[PDB]
C-alpha cells in the first residue's frame, strides 16, 4: 500500500 | 476494566468471526469455559475476514476473547449489544500499536443462530 | 422508526458483512446516496458469512440496509455501538418469518478500517 | 419490531428514569410482569427528569416501557446494552409528533443497583 | 482504552445525570473542551441521582467523564450507542472498589434536546 | 443497614 | 407447520 504499507509489510 | 469476556446463555451456539485492519498479522482466541475452542490468525488493511466459526457456549456460558499480534497482547475494547430483546451481538475491537483506531483484529460474536 | 439506515463520516471506507441463518435465501441490499451498492444472496442456517465487501459512504455518508427472502421485505431491527470513541459498529438484524428470532439475516457494518 | 420491553434477571432491583423533551406532556408507564409497577408524568423541552424510581422486576423479569402523549401512544425505539459484561442498560427513546427525534420521552433502565 | 470520552456534535446541548450505588460519596466531573464544565457529587445505595444539567458541547464537541470517590479515580467503562440513527447515549460507569460491579457511578448523556 | 452497612457508612 | 416440518 505504498511506501507506507511496504515498510509496515516488510518489518511486520 | 476487563474486556472481551461475556457470559452467553449456557449450552448455546453462536458465531464468532474475526477481521483485520493492520499490517500485523492478527491471533484471536476464542476461549470457552476458559479453554481455547477456535484460533484464527490473518493479515489484511482492508478488513478481510481471518475466521469465522460456529461454537458452543458450554456449561458455564463463559466466552473469552484475546488478540495478541507475534505474540503481544492487544489491548481490548468490548461491548454487548441486544436488540428488540432477542438478537445479541458481542463486539470486539483491539490496538496492536500507537494510532489507536481499534481495529486491528475485530471480532463479532453474535447469537442465537439457525 | 425506521431500522437499518445509518449515517457514516462522509467518503469513508467501512467494511459490511452479512450472515443468513434461515431455511431462505436471503438477498442484503447496501444502498449508498440512495443507489445499490453491493447485494449480497445466500442460504444458510448456520451462520455462514453470504457476502463480505468494502464500500465508501459517499459524500452523503448515509448507508442503508435493505433485506429480503423471495421478494417479501424483512422486518428490520438496528443500531449503531462506539467504542472508545473511535470504533464504529452498524448493526442489522431482520425476521423473514414468524418466530422472530430476528437473525435470519444478520448484518454488521464497521469502521474505520485500514 | 417490539421495542420497549427488555428481559431482566429475575426479582432484581433496578432504576429507572424518564426525561423530557417535547412540548407534550409525556405519560410514562413501567409494566412489570404486565402490570403497571410505575408511572410518570411530566412536560419539558430541557431534558427535565419527569421521573425516577427503584422498581424490581419480579419473577418473570419482564419489563415493559410504554410512552403516550395526552392518550396518544407514542412510537418507541430501544436497546440492551451491558458493558464490561456486568453493567446493565436498557435504553428507550420515544416520538411522539413528526419531527422524529425520539427524544420525546427517554427513558434509561441501569442494573445492577447497590 | 480511554473510556468516558465522547466526541459530540459541535455546539450542541446535550444532557447528563449522575446515579450513585456505592458507600463512598461519588464526585464526577463533566469536562467540555477539557475543561470542567459541570461537577456532581453525593452517596447512594440506592441508585440516587446525585446530579442531572444541561450542557452545550463547545466548539470541540469534546465531553469527558471523570469519577473519584475521596481523591482516588474510578475504573471507568463506557459507550455510545445510536438508536434509529438520530438518539444519542453516551453511557459510563465506575468501580470505586474490589467488587466490580461498576454501578459506583452511572453517568447518562443523551442528545438531542428540545 | 446491619453490621456491614454500617461499617460503609462508618468507613467511608 | 407442514411447510416448516419440510424444512
Ligand atoms: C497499517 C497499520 O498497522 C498497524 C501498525 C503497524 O504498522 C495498526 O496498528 C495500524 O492501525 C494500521 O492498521
Ligand atoms: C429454519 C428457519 O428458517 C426460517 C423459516 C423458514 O423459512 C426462519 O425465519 C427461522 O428463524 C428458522 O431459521
Ligand atoms: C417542542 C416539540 O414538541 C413536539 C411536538 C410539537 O409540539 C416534539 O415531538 C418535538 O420533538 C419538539 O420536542
Ligand atoms: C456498598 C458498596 O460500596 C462500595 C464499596 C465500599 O464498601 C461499592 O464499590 C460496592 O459496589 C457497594 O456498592
Ligand atoms: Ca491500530
Ligand atoms: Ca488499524
Ligand atoms: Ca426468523
Ligand atoms: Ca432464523
Ligand atoms: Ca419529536
Ligand atoms: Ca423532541
Ligand atoms: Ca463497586
Ligand atoms: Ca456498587
Amino acid at each position: 500500500x505504498x511506501l507506507l504499507x511496504c515498510l509496515x509489510c516488510l518489518l511486520k | 476494566a476487563t474486556q472481551g469476556v461475556f457470559t452467553l446463555p449456557a449450552n448455546t451456539r453462536f458465531g464468532v468471526t474475526a477481521f483485520a485492519n493492520s499490517s500485523g498479522t492478527q491471533t484471536v482466541n476464542v476461549l470457552v469455559n476458559n479453554e481455547t475452542a477456535a484460533t484464527f490468525s490473518g493479515q489484511s488493511t482492508n478488513n478481510a475476514v481471518i475466521g469465522t466459526q460456529v461454537l458452543n457456549s458450554g456449561s458455564s456460558g463463559k466466552v473469552q476473547v484475546q488478540v495478541s499480534v507475534n505474540g503481544r497482547p492487544s489491548d481490548l475494547v468490548s461491548a454487548q449489544v441486544i436488540l428488540t430483546n432477542e438478537l445479541n451481538f458481542a463486539l470486539v475491537g483491539s490496538e496492536d500499536g500507537t494510532d489507536n483506531d481499534y481495529n486491528d483484529a475485530v471480532v463479532v460474536i453474535n447469537w442465537p443462530l439457525g
